This record gives C-alpha cells, structure tokens and sequence, in this order.
C-alpha cells in the first residue's frame, strides 16, 4: 500500500452517509455492522493490527488470544522453527516428525506436547470505545459508504421505495469503487516492491523462508565476484 | 353528502401505479 493508514473513530462515515436525505435514519448501530461485513468481504491485510503472543501447549492444546482473527504464523518459542497446517488425522490419538498446528475457535491444536508457542496474528485497531476503528483513506471512505448506501437501497428497493434504475446505478458505482479500494490497498509501495524484487531475481533460490519468520523474504541475493 | 377518503387514496394509488410505469422506463 502505498499511502499510510491513518485511523479515525467510525461516525466519521456518518457524517458522509447522513448528507444523502434518503439515509437520515441511518445509525452508529447499523455503521457497526456494515462496516464490519465491508471490512471482512474485502478482506484487507493492510487494515488489521499485527500482534505477537506467547501462550503454553498442555498437551496438544494451547488458549488462543481473545481478539485473534488470523494467524500470520505459529512457531516455536525456544526454536523460532515455524510451524506448518497439520494434515494428520490423529494427531494426539495414540495407537495401542516435524511440528504442526491447527486452530477453530479459542483453542489451537498443535503436534507438540508441552511447549510455548509464539503467534503472530491479526486483529482489529479498536477505539477507546470498544469498537471499530476505520482507515480515513477517503477512497475507503468511499467505498464504505457506497457499500452501506448500497445495502440501504436493496432493503428500499425490496419494499419498492427506490427506483430500479436508483440502486442499479448505486450498485455499479459500489462496484467500480470496490475494484479501485481493492487496488489501493493491495498495489506495493516503493519499499514493497524492492522487497518484491530482491525475491524475485535469485540466482541461488531461496525456498525456505517459511522456517523463519518471512525475515529474509526480500532480502537481497548478493553474488561474490570471482 | 361527500367524503373523500376511499376517493382520495384511490386517486393517490392510480397515480403511483404511473409513478411507478414512468420511473421503470427510465434507464442510464
């Protein structure tokens, strides 16, 4: 992402949203919602809060942090050897190899017994109240404002209170400003690309950087001269 | 004697029923 990710407190779409007459009796109640679904369907990395936590494994089962969405990585504490999906079936069922995890809810099941574990994960940025926080990228704010006026004027135009053609131009002008937002945030920066590109050319691949943290990804492939 | 109440809101449904046929024409 090129630009930075500045964060300002959600009625800040409400003060966009209400200048439409037909979304007055909109509310931070439903902006919680539909900023949250918006959030989640573009599924943004750049708009989560990166966080390290160690926990402890009991046996094969460890407590996950509380406001943990997505796992960047899991790997060993006294190592630093990350860990990998686990697709064994009986994983710490015994009868009468390397280390791997799996995590659904509250509760991470790794292939280790007794061992603390360092998860790298993100979350959502909150606000002083608890609630979310949004970026104030106005073409975010954009885009969360046609997705919401969108949403609006379904609901509207099920009843039959708005025009056809109305949410029809409302959903391509969401659409494109859906695309133009998914290419915000995602397109690199500078940096990114330099990143990019000293794991792009190797004259020596590197194919192992999932063993460390990514720390090496970009790092540069330097040749001695002879 | 009068009174318009049924006349009335059968006048506003005749017009919204034209409301409606005119807007459905609309296109971008």
């Amino acid at each position: 992402m090129v630009n930075n990710i500045n964060w300002v407190k959600l009625p800040v779409i409400l003060d966009r949203l209400l200048r439409h007459p037909l979304l007055t009796d909109l509310n931070l109640e439903t902006a919680i919602q539909y900023t949250l679904d918006f959030i989640s369907a573009m599924g943004l990395p750049n708009v989560y809060v990166d966080k390290i936590e160690t926990i402890d494994i009991k046996e094969y089962r460890g407590e996950l942090p509380c406001d943990l969405i997505s796992i960047n990585q899991v790997r060993l504490h006294k190592n630093g050897i990350a860990l990998r999906a686990m697709t064994d079936n009986f994983n710490a069922y015994p009868t009468h190899g390397e280390p791997s995890f799996k995590t659904q809810g509250r509760v991470i099941f790794t292939s280790i017994k007794h061992e603390k574990v360092d998860i790298s994960y993100k979350a959502i940025m909150l606000d002083d109240e608890g609630l979310p926080l949004i970026p104030d990228n106005p073409i975010f704010l954009k885009t969360l404002e046609l997705y919401i006026k969108k949403e609006w004027f379904t609901i509207l135009f099920d009843m039959g209170k708005i025009s056809p053609a109305v949410l029809n131009n409302t959903q391509q002008e969401y659409a494109f400003k859906a695309g133009q937002c998914n290419n915000e945030f995602v397109i690199p920066s500078v940096s990114e690309m330099e990143a990019i590109t000293n794991m792009w050319n190797q004259l020596i691949p590197r194919v192992t950087e999932f063993r460390r943290g990514f720390k090496n990804l970009g790092d540069k492939e330097y040749i001695r001269v002879h | 004697f009068g009174s318009g109440a049924i006349g009335y809101e059968f006048d506003n449904r005749y017009l919204n029923n034209q409301e409606m046929s005119a807007v459905a024409k609309q296109r971008l």
